[PDB]
């Protein structure tokens, strides 16, 4: 996340971390205690799911990790165009819940006109540099027209951008799959944006999860 | 021809580790690929990155 | 804090979830979906 | 009634 800060440690109960051979690939989001929803360009077998964490470099009594029996990525994703751009993740057994874990709504109403919005993770900063402490940025949605005029011919209705013209607060690498919070709902995840990182000429790119409602219960319910 | 490319992020936000063609180097060296695009000096593991490059 | 709570939605017919602070607030407020509807779904 | 109040955060959010 460039241009952000650390966030308050009791803020993100629903942020996760998938690991793979020991360092962080993406975030992902808990929206029910057995499934973390991150983003579908982070499949990668044998992922590991730390929750209740803030400081990657300590060990935390917070912390709960769980192995992943299950990733359904959506049916109709595309790497090729981004498109659907969505996984969800069922952990070995159901997260124990605390001030540090627990999951977060989604977003069920694609017309919802919250645009304050924030975003969070482990990934790049401004400096280039992979921080221990979790950081976090506020930023706000774009329109779907700005967002076409910035990505010409590649912004699908499951995808939603967010950026700050002032600053260019943005997501950056480590912070795939983890969540765009509007109104203290799941809005978005991390997909893609711009190369480099920073919104202040374009804003980045996040999955519209108010389009997965359905897919998710049905997969949630399988 | 691949081998000369810089190592491309591409655009999406994940954090893989994979592997390039350093020319200065003349071997092979990790990097951060973002999931998605980029181009083919990219690879796997260190020695199918020698093998080929 | 950020709790997981339910709340009966109208507008839905059904309970829904909604982040509670921890205090304060109205008893349209349940810990499990179970109870929310046992309250509020008929 | 009481289902037909909004949901409130509360204070502590």
């Amino acid at each position: 996340l460039v241009h952000g800060g650390p966030c308050d440690k009791t803020s993100h109960p629903y942020q996760a971390a998938l690991y793979t051979s020991g360092h962080l690939l993406c975030g992902g989001v808990l929206i029910h205690p057995l499934w973390v929803l991150t983003a579908a360009h982070c499949k990668k077998p044998n992922l590991q799911v730390f929750l209740g964490k803030h400081n990657l470099g300590q060990q935390e009594s917070s912390q709960e990790q769980s192995s992943v029996v299950r990733a359904v990525i959506h049916p109709d994703y595309d790497a090729a165009s981004h498109d659907q751009d969505i996984m969800l993740l069922r952990l070995a057994r159901p997260a124990k819940l605390s001030e540090l874990i627990q999951p977060l709504p989604l977003e069920r109403d694609c017309s919802a006109q919250t645009t304050s919005c924030h975003i969070l993770g482990w990934g790049k900063t401004a400096d280039g540099d992979f921080p221990d402490t979790i950081q976090c940025a506020y930023i706000h949605l774009v329109s779907r027209e700005e967002c076409e005029h910035a990505y010409p011919g590649q912004i699908t209705q499951n995808m939603l951008c967010a950026g700050d013209e002032k600053y260019g607060k943005d997501s950056c690498q480590g912070d795939s799959g983890g969540p765009l919070v509007c109104g203290d709902h799941l809005r978005g995840l991390v997909s893609w944006g711009n190369i480099p990182c920073g919104s202040k000429e374009k804003p980045g790119v996040y999955t519209n999860v108010c389009r997965y409602t359905n897919w998710i219960q049905k997969t949630i319910q399988a | 021809e691949v081998c000369s490319e810089q190592a491309e992020t591409g655009p999406c936000r994940a954090l893989f580790f994979r592997w390039y063609f350093d020319v200065t180097e003349g071997k092979c060296a990790p990097f951060v690929y973002g999931g998605c695009g980029g181009n083919r000096n990219n690879f796997d593991t260190e020695e199918y990155c020698m093998a080929v490059c | 804090a950020l709790f997981f709570r339910w709340y009966f939605d109208v507008t839905e017919g059904k309970c829904a979830p909604f982040v509670y602070g921890g205090c304060g607030g109205n008893r349209n407020n349940f810990d499990t979906e179970e109870y929310c509807m046992a309250v509020c779904g008929s | 009634e009481v289902c037909s109040e909004q949901a409130e955060t509360g204070p502590c959010r």
